C-alpha cells in the first residue's frame, strides 16, 4: 500500500 | 489546488486526485475541526472501504484540534460497527475530539508520530435562557462529560477515576507519554 | 433635559431640579432597567430619607422592564432593612425584577394604576465553559430562583406550589388581577 | 474537497463521487440544517430510487440539529407517499425536524447508532408588525404545533397527552431511551 | 454538492445531475425565493420541454416563499402560452407568489402533499421621493392587486369580491381548505 | 442624573449632591466593576476622611462585579494603612475582587444583607508572544494567586490549602454561607 | 462623578472637588495611561506648588500601566528641575513609565504599598516606510534605551549592565524586591 | 478632569482651573497636534496678554508631535507680530511644527529640558485628481517648503543649504544638539 | 490560474497542471503559511511518492514565512519516516518553521539559492484564562521549545547552548551564514 | 474568463488555455504584485522549460508594480541558475522588484516597449516592538538594500555608488533612459 | 454564465465558448476596466493571433470606461509592434484610456457604431508623502500627459496644441463628431 | 449493499 | 495634611 | 529529472 502502517518495497 | 496523480493498471492509465488515490489504499485524512460536513464525508468512506472489501484494515490519520462532539461520536460508532479494524495514527496533534477518536482506533493498532502531541479535556458547551432550560442543557453536558469518561477509560485501559482526574483541566501528552497512559500503543519512529 | 422647579421657603427662594424636589417630599423613581449605578442610586436615597426622617413613609414609583437581579436585590434588602414604611407604586409596567420591588413594599401600600400591568417569569442566565463550571453556575441560579420564589410567596400571600407553577413562564396580570394575586393590595384609580 | 472513487462493471471501469456511489446502492445523507435546497435535493433522490426500483428499500442517514420545518414536512410527506420503505437510521444527533424524520421511518426500520442522541422541542417561530398580524401568524405556529405533535404520536406510539408533556421544552433522548420512547426500534452497536 | 446518477439506454451508459435526469422526465423545479434569474430558468425549461413533445405533461415542484411578481409572471404567461399542461405539486410550502403559479396549473392537475401550507396576501411594495411619484407608483401596485386578484378569481372559482377580503391580510391555507377553496384540486396521501 | 438633597447647618443652608452628601457621613460606594480610575477616586475618599477625623469608622459600601486586581489592591492596602477601621458591607454582590475588598474590612465589622451573594475564584489573565515572553507573566499571576490567597487565610481565619481548594473554580456563598466561611461577620436583617 | 468636599476656614466655608481638596494639601495623582495631555495636567500641578511654597515637599502618587515616553520625560525633567522634592508613592502598580517616575522621585522619599507591583521593560516602538527611514527611527529608540537605562541606573544605584540585563525583558518586582533593587526606599506596611 | 485652585487677593478668595491660574502669570501651553482650533485659541491668548501687559514676557510651554502647517503658521505670525518676547520651552517633544514654532521664539529666551527631543523634516501633503490640479497643489507645498526653510535657517542662524540637507529626512536633536544647532539657546538643567 | 502542461509518453499525450506534473518528478512544494490543510497535503505527497519508488530521494521546495507547529511537525515526522532522502531547498526565505523542515532535511543535502534568507526564533504563542489554565500552557510551550531546540541541535550539527542563544530572538542567516551554521550545506549558484 | 486555442498536430487537435498555449512556446507572464504564490508558479515553469529544452531560450514578459523582495529573489536565483538565457521584456511598467527581475534578465536580450516606464526604489518595510527587536529587523533590511544595488550594479553596468544615489528615492526612467542606464539593452519598436 | 458553440469541422464538432469561437475569427473583446490582468490577456491574444497568420486583420471591439495607463500602454504597444493591422471599433462607450486604444488602431480601420460616445481627458493620479516625493511624481505624471497627447495628436491628426486644449477637462464626442476630429474613420451604420 | 443496513461478504 | 507621607493628628 | 537537483541535458 501507500501508507505509513502498509509496507513498501 | 490538489495536485493529480496517475496510476498504472492493466487496462490503461489512470488520473487520481492525491486523497482520492490514498482512498484506493484504505487511507483516510481527519484533518482540521470536526465538524458535521467533513464527519459525514468520513463516515461515507469508512462505509465505502468496508464493502470494498470487509477484511482489510483502514487506517484513519488524524491531524485536528477536535471540535463537535455530536460529529465525532458519528465517526466514533462508525468505526465500532463496521468489521474492519479502524488503525489510528497521530500526526501532528489530536485534541479533545481528535483524541477521543485516536485511541478509538483498533487496540494494537493506534500509534503516534515521535514528536505529536495529545491533549484532553472535559466537553466544552453554553446555554442562555430560563433558569429551567439551563437545567436542562446543564444535565446534558454533564451525561455526555460522564459517556465520554467512560469510553476514554474502556480505551486506554485506565479507571474512570483516574480519567475523571485528568480531564478536569487541559493535559498535554507526548508521544511517549500516550502510550504509557493507554492513549496510543506504540510510536513509528522510522521505517523498518 | 430636566426642568427646574422654584419652592417658596421662609428663608427665600430654592431652585430645584423636578427629580430632587419630589426627593425632597420622599418619592423615589425607579425607572428602566434595573442596574448596578441606578440601583446603588436608589439605595442612597433611601438611606438619606430614613436619616432624615424615619417615621415619614417613603413612596418608590416603580415603571421598570426589570433587569439584573443582584442589582435589584440590593434595593429589596434595604427597603426591608429600614424603618420606614417604603410603599409601591406601579406605573405603565413592573417587570420581573420590578414586580419583586412592587410585591415587596409596605403590606397595605401597594398600588397599580388602573392601566398599569405586571408580569413575572423566572431568571435568566447563561454560562459558557466546561461543564464543570456549567454545573456550578446551573446550581447557582436554580438557588437563586428557588430564593426568589420564597420571598413572591412571603409577601403576596400565595402559596410556593402556586408561584412556582405560575413563573414557569411569562404571566400578564392586569392591574385588578395583580391585586386578586396578593402582588398589590389596591387600585389609584381618581383621587379622594 | 469529495473523494472519487471507481466502480467495476462488465462494460468498464465508472468514476463516482463518494456521495453519488452510495446513491446508486440507495443511500441518502440528511446532513446540516434543514432548508430548501437541501431538502429538495432529497426529495428528488427518493423520486429517483422509487423510479429506478420501488420494491427495495432506502435508507436516510441523519445528522442534522435540524431547521426549518416546511422544508422537512416536504421530506416527510415524500417518505410517506413513496412505495418504498424508507429506513432512518441516526449518526451523531438528530435534533427537532431530523427527530422527526428519523421517527417517520417505516416502523421496524428505524435505527440508532449506540452513542447518538435525539432532541425534541415545540416550533420555533415569530412575528413582527400589528397585533391582527401577530393573532395569524400566532394562531398558525400553534396549528402547525399541534399537527406535529399528532404525526410524533402516531409513529412514536406514544400518546398525544405525552408528546405535548414532553415537548413543552427541550427534551434530550439517548439511544436507548428513543428505543424505549418509541421514537427508534433498535440499536447498530455491532455488525453481525 | 447535487448528486450524479447513470441512465442506461440503448446506445450506452450516460451520466446526469440529479435535476437534469428529472427534467428529462418533464419535472420542473421552483424552490427558494422567485427571482428575474431563477424564474428565466424555469421558462428556459418549459420552453424546452414544449418543444421536444408538446403533448406529454409538464410537472413543476413547488417549494417556496414567494419573492418578486413581474419574475413570476413570466412563469405565469408561459405556463398559459405552451401547449402541454402544466400540473403544479405543493411540497412543503406554497406562499404568496408560489401560490399563485400554483393555482395557475392545468385544471384538474394541481395537487398539495398532505401536510403542505400555502399562503395568500396582498402585492407588497414600497418607494421613496417626490409626491408625484409616489401617486405614480401606488397607482401602479393597485393595478398589479387588481389583476392578481382577478386571476386568482379565474383558476379558483372563487368570486372576485371573496379573493379581495381574504387576500388583505396574510391567510394560511391547509392542505384540505386549499381544496375546498379551489384553490388545488386534490392531495396525494398515498401512491396507488 | 444624580439628585440633589440640602443639609440644614448654623451658617445657612448647603446644597449637595447625594454622593457627596453621604461622604460627609464617612460613607463610600464601590460600584460597578473595579478599573483604576475609580479605585484611585475611593482611595481618596478613604485618604481625606482620616484626616478629617482619625477615630471614626469609615463605611464601604460593596456592589460589584470584580475587575482589575492591581486597582483593587491600592484599595486594599489603603484600608490596612489608615487608622480608622474600614467597615465593609455588601449589597447585591461582591464577586471576585469585590469580594476581597469585603472580607479586608475591619474584624467584627464587616456584613452582608440578607439576599446578597458572594463570589470567589482565582485570578484570570492571559498573554501573547514569545515562549520566554509567557514564562515571565504565567509565574507573575501565579504568584499574585498565592498571595491573594494567603490574605483571603489570614482574614477569613480559613487554612491556605482550604482557600485553594475553594477558588479552583467559582464558589458562590450565601450571606448565611459567608458568615460561617469567615468571610463576613454577621447580617443586617433588619434595624434595632 | 466625583464627589464634592467642604473645607472649613476663617472667612467661610469652601466647596472643593477631591481631586483639588487633596492638591491644596500638595499631592497630585498620575492614573492611567501617560498621555500628553494627562502629563501636560501633572506638570502645571508642579510648577504651581512649587510657586504656592517652594519649601514643602510634593507628593506624587502613581498607579499607572505606562505609556508615552515624551509624555513621562515631561513630568520627569520638571520633577528635577524644580526645588521641592518630589515624594512618590506605588498603589496597585507602577508599570514601564510609571516605574521611572517612582525611582525618580527624591532620594529617601520613594515609597511602595505593602502589596504594590512594579515592571520594567525597554521601550516599545515601531515605524513602516522605507529602510532608510527605518534605520533613522531605530538608531533613536535605541538612544532613548540608552538614555532611560543611564537614568534608571543612576537612581536605583545599580550598575548600567546590570539594567540592561534586567529591561531586556520584562521583570516583575514585589514591593520588597523593589527595595532591594533600589527603586524605592521602604514600604508603608501601616501608620505610625 | 481639570483640578481646581485658589489664588489669594486682597479683595478675597478666586476660584481658578490650573490651565487658567497660569495664564494669569503669562504662561501658555502647547500640547497635542496643532490644528485650527486649538490654534485659533492660542492666538486668543497670545493678543490677550499683549493688551493686558505689553512689556512682559510671554512663554509657550511646547510638548507637541506637531500637525497642519497653516494652523501653526498663524500662532507664529502672532509671536512675531505682538511687542512681547514670547518664550519657548520645550517639554517632552518638539516635533515638525512644534519645533518651528520653539525656534520662533524670542532670541536667547528659548529652551530645551534636559531629556527633551526635537524632530524636523519637510512637509507632509498630498492630492488626488486631475494633473493638472496635482501640479497645483505639488507647487504649492513646495513654495511652503521653502518657506519653512527660510524661516527656520533665519531663527536658528544656520544657512539655507544646511536646513534643506538637514530636512530632506527625518531628523532627530537632543536638547544639547539643539543648543549646538541654534534651534534652542540653552537647557534648563536644574533651578537657581 | 494554473497553466497545464503536456507530457509525451508511448501510449499518447497527457496533460496536467505544472504542479502535478513536478510531482510526477518527485518535487514538492512548500509555500506560504503552514497550516494543518496544506501540511496534511504534503504529507499525502511524500508517502504517495515513497509507495511509487522507495529508492528516489524527494524533493522539498521550502518559500514559507512559517506557520503553525503543529502542523510542521507532521511534516517533519514524515521525513524522518519515510525511507527516501528528502532533499530541502531554500527559495526566497524560510522562516520559523520552514527553516526547521528545511535544515531537517537529509544530510547533504540541504541548499540554499545564492540570494534566499532563513530567520530562525523561539516558538510564538498565547492563552487567555484562569491562572491554573495559564501554567499549563505556558510549561507545554515551554517544553515545545526545548524540543524544537534539541531537533535543531541534532541537525545542525551545533551545541543544545548554541541553538538556545541565537534563538531568544529572531536572528536572520543569509545563504553564506547558514552553511556555516550548518543549517544547510551548500549553494546552488549555477547549474554544471 | 480566459480564452481557448486549438493547436493543430499530427495527432490530432488540441484544446489550451491561451497562456498555456504561450507556455509551450517558451514564454511566461509576470503579471501583477509579486507575492510568494505567483512566483512560486513562476519558478515551476522556468523549471520545467529547462528540462523539456536546456539550449532553447525562455521568455519573460513583466508588467507588474512590483510586490515582496523574498518572492522575488526566488524568481531571481532560478534565473540565474538555470542554463537557458531567460529574455526579459517590459510591458507597460516594470516597478521595483520588477525592474530587479528585467534588469535581471540575460545580458544582451533585455527589452523595453517604446512607451513602457521603470521605475526604481530602496526596500520598503517596518516593524512595530522592542528596540531591540528593532534594531534587529532594522540591520536586516539594510543588509537587503545593500546586496539589492550591489545586484543592481552588476547586471546594469553602473557602479554601486550611482545605485544608491538614483535609489534613495522614487526614480523613474522611459523606455530609451533605461537603454542609456543599462537596465535594458534595446526597445522592440516595430517587428523586422 | 458563458454560453457554449458548436463549430462544424471535417474532422468532427467541436465545442467552444463564444469569446474564444470569435477569437478563432480574429476578433478580441476589451471590456470594462482596464486593469494589469484583463490587458496582459488581450496582449496574448494579439500575440497568438500575429503568429497564427501575420497577413490577417486583427479587431479589437472596445467598451469600456478606461483605467490605468500603464496597462493601456500595454496594449498600444503591442498593436504597433504586430504586423497585422489592427481594426478597432467602438461599441458603447470608449472613454478615457479606450479612446486612445481607439484611435491608436490601423488608419482608415477605425469605426465607430451610430450611437456609440468617446470620453478624453488628461490623466488622473495621487500621491501622498514628503515635498520631494511630491515633486518626483508630480514631473512623472506630466511627462505622461505630454506623452499620451504627443499620441493623440499623431494618430488624430489634430495639432498638439489643439489636443492640450480639448483634453484640459472631460470631453465627449458623439460618433460623428470622432471622424470629423480624426479620432475614427467612419461609421457601420447598417451592413451593406 | 454498502450502508449499514445493507449486508456485506 | 491628608496624604500618606502627612501626619494626622 | 524537472526539479535543481536532477539533471538536464
Amino acid at each position: 500500500g501507500i501508507g505509513f502502517g502498509a509496507t513498501v518495497k | 489546488l490538489v495536485p493529480m496523480v496517475i496510476e498504472q493498471t492493466s487496462r490503461g492509465e489512470r488520473s487520481f486526485d492525491i486523497y482520492s488515490r490514498l482512498l484506493k489504499e484504505r487511507v483516510i485524512f481527519l484533518t482540521g475541526q470536526v465538524e458535521d460536513h467533513m464527519a459525514n464525508l468520513i463516515v461515507a468512506q469508512m462505509l465505502f472501504l468496508e464493502a470494498e472489501n470487509p477484511e482489510k484494515d483502514i487506517y484513519l490519520y488524524i491531524n485536528s484540534p477536535g471540535g463537535v462532539i455530536t460529529a465525532g461520536m458519528s465517526i466514533y460508532d462508525t468505526m465500532q460497527f463496521i468489521k474492519p479494524d479502524v488503525s489510528t495514527i497521530c500526526m501532528g496533534q489530536a485534541a479533545s475530539m481528535g483524541a477521543f477518536l485516536l485511541t478509538a482506533g483498533a487496540k494494537g493498532k493506534r500509534f503516534c508520530l515521535p514528536n505529536s502531541r495529545v491533549m484532553i479535556h472535559q466537553p466544552l458547551g453554553g446555554y442562555q435562557g430560563q433558569a429551567t432550560d439551563i437545567e436542562i442543557h446543564a444535565r446534558e453536558i454533564l451525561k455526555v462529560k460522564g459517556r465520554m469518561n467512560e469510553l476514554m477509560a474502556l480505551h486506554t485501559g485506565q479507571s474512570l477515576e483516574q480519567i475523571e482526574r485528568d480531564t478536569e483541566r487541559d493535559r498535554f501528552l507526548s508521544a511517549p507519554e500516550a502510550v504509557e497512559y493507554g492513549l496510543v500503543d506504540s510510536i513509528l519512529t522510522h521505517r523498518n
